[PDB]
């Protein structure tokens, strides 16, 4: 299977599988049931931003999730990716939706890694930004219902022609280059991700969420990751 | 069916 | 065939395809006989610097190519790469030998593209910078005799063990990401691109030269490129 | 007298000193009296974004003055930066009103130099960059009528505390810490600046313009200089 | 007094004010007594490197100082420079020597520091990098014996005409524009610094160290803070 | 006086 | 050829 | 004097 780390802001609470009764933020470790959360008011239909940061040095994946003139979602959690990850990684923002919706908008998204060698330091870095997605959009793999274009934004999970979002839908952005995301002979190695999402929901009962995530390079959508599988795990476990 |  | 724009540090004549009877540097546009060149002083067996720039206010391409504490050369072409390139490029360097050879050792290599949009004034941008290559750099597309991780370096074009050039060799290495090099709705475009090299020739005998390239996405090594086509061109046209 | 080097949004056209009978943007060379301009049309009550750029290969200073969705305006000139500025300058915003008047308010303001030196290749850079401003920003120095923190913006001209502009204002935001804007033993010098801009004038009537400057470390409003002089000269020769 | 937040590579040990028996990096907060200290094998003679950085999500400052080829010293500490520091500050290196001496040569220097507000969710950002030194370098505060121009380098130290070190020597270099180092109403902050250094002491007998430090914007050195008060505190307590 |  |  |  795909070897996963991300930062969910889920927005439905599957409580058989370990989500607390409440949208929240979480710390996903190669599973879906989070090492750490924190609750999110979730505010339907308003722009969000998340920022995602690591370093090497602290190995502390952390990520706070705001709304303008709102406190703060933060959530941390200690992992050596090290561990975890393949060295060369893609990064990506996943979405899903099941029997309940919302859309998963993503309005821009920037990405910065870094790498400082112990033999030299000299530092390799890579970073994208994105604060408008064109249609065709070449430096982005698009998996499942992922679409771009409309309104510059990208579209992670289903949309109808009327704007409303679609249940049981999947999708995911990856961006094109792999990331050389840890090595042994680096010095300081971080990365950090921010993007700004809107999600909304008609009926005011949203799902399933956005993730930003790392996997292995060839990583596809687990074959029916839709709902609480977030785009990102072939189970619940 | 949480919300349901 | 590809589409190629081109800055060359052509360190050898070949006058009877139009290249001056000294080492020099080029502005190549879709051909190997380049638009605009200046001589070249170029110095085997030391580390230089390569500086290439252009804006879509100015429409200017420009290179400057420098050793430390020496006069550098610079050449200028004045074109619209909205009419020359796709919309859609990849960025790379080439090299290559033919009867006569040289190392065409890459040391660093750094670009920067910068798109904002007419309609939003918001940026997109792509940025990386390799200081040191790994063994297994999964981030560039090696073609032809292009290997990395020797000494923490790119090696465009062959090199024995002991780092004797080999020749008729050809090799290119090509940014993994495709790069939105301009868009006709962008208020200014922008590109920067740095690379350091070290071409030794202890024959005293260099060929062919080293370049920083735009071309297609899918932009391959033209059949029989070695020598004096640099890996960039089919033929001498 | 202090030396200036401006790219002036001029609004009001000065006829008896050189100004265009139109709105138009220009590149001021220790003068007042563009040496070179454009037909600009500003959009009242529109926020526009203004693009600066020179690089010490092409020697070009240009600059972009654009609304979305809207033609922008353009204007260069070949200067070579050395043979008129210090070594060490301050950039900043000036802006200044007169008869007429007309809100002066900067939203965004963002600068990056780089000097890369020929002795060693290694590059000397700074960076800021304002996409709000506080009421006490100590990283600029505010001279004249400049206020921060309305809004989150900056106001370069006196403005009442329902945003009406007035006359006779002369206000400048200097960035706090000297550039070292260009250096005889750099391969390469470089900036860019970009800020946007809300002009409004209630009765259509608007005057004098806002300019980027690059200027004497020390460098004061002029005695005098409201209204045409856009805070910049002593004087209108 | 000034308040003082520093990274200490300290050389020498003043086992009486809790330094471990060993050159050491330290985390100072408001006091030469490091709430955290990690010990440090300096390489006398050699080029080493060391990289501060802290976010306001975790609120954890760390150090990482290395040199090529050598396993690396890490400190890290829990702290809230909201209620430590003032909102604006100024950023600097600092060095002494006492009846020991040493160089106190910094080669290289970059920082950066952004600050995202809660209110817009915009970021400000500042950046500096120096990888040389100039004579009259405009845009540093240099205080005490701090000299620059020398091999493009920053001398923090006294070094006398025949490159030996001078004993009781204290110096400071500071960055000239303020810093705004935290804001109540930002989402995200954070802050990172880069120097280079090179301590050589030719009799083996290296005093006292040099620090990255943060203080208010005034801050100059305190008298008499030569030798183990590193430049930045008026006493040992 | 441009505008009058 | 050049060289030659 | 730590190294005397
Ligand atoms: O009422 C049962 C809900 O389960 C489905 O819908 C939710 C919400 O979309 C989803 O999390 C879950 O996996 C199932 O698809
Ligand atoms: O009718 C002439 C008005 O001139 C004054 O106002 C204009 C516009 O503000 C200004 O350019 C000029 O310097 C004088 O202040
Ligand atoms: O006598 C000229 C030889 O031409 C070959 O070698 C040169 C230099 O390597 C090369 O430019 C050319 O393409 C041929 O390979
Ligand atoms: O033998 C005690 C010396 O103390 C002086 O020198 C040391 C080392 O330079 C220094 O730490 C201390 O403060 C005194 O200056
Ligand atoms: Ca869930
Ligand atoms: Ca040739
Ligand atoms: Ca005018
Ligand atoms: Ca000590
Ligand atoms: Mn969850
Ligand atoms: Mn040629
Ligand atoms: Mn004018
Ligand atoms: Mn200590």
């Amino acid at each position: 299977a795909d070897t996963i780390v991300a930062v969910e802001l889920d927005t439905y609470p599957n409580t058989d599988i370990g989500d607390p009764s409440y949208p929240h933020i979480g710390i996903d470790i190669k599973s879906v049931r989070s090492k750490k959360t924190a609750k999110w008011n979730m505010q339907n239909g308003k722009v969000g931003t998340a920022h995602i940061i690591y370093n090497s040095v602290d190995k502390r994946l952390s990520a706070v999730v705001s709304y303008p003139n709102a406190d703060s979602a933060t959530v941390s959690y200690d992992v050596d990716l090290d561990n975890v990850l393949p060295e060369w990684v893609r990064v990506g923002l996943s979405a899903s939706t099941g029997l309940y919706k919302e859309t998963n908008t993503i309005l821009s998204w920037s990405f910065t890694s870094k790498l400082k060698s112990n033999s030299t330091h000299e530092t390799n870095a890579l970073h994208f930004m994105f604060n408008q997605f064109s249609k065709d959009q070449k430096d982005l793999i698009l998996q499942g219902d992922a679409t771009t274009g409309t309104d510059g934004n990208l579209e992670l999970t289903r949309v109808s022609s009327n704007g409303s979002p679609q249940g049981s839908s999947v999708g995911r952005a990856l961006f094109y280059a792999p990331v050389h995301i840890w090595e042994s002979s680096a010095v300081v190695a971080s990365f950090e991700a921010t993007f700004t999402f809107l999600i909304k929901s008609p009926d005011s009962h949203p799902a399933d969420g956005i993730a930003f995530f790392i996997s292995n390079i060839d990583s596809s959508i687990p074959s029916g990751s839709t709902g609480r599988l977030l785009g990102l795990f072939p189970d619940a476990n | 069916g949480w919300y349901n």
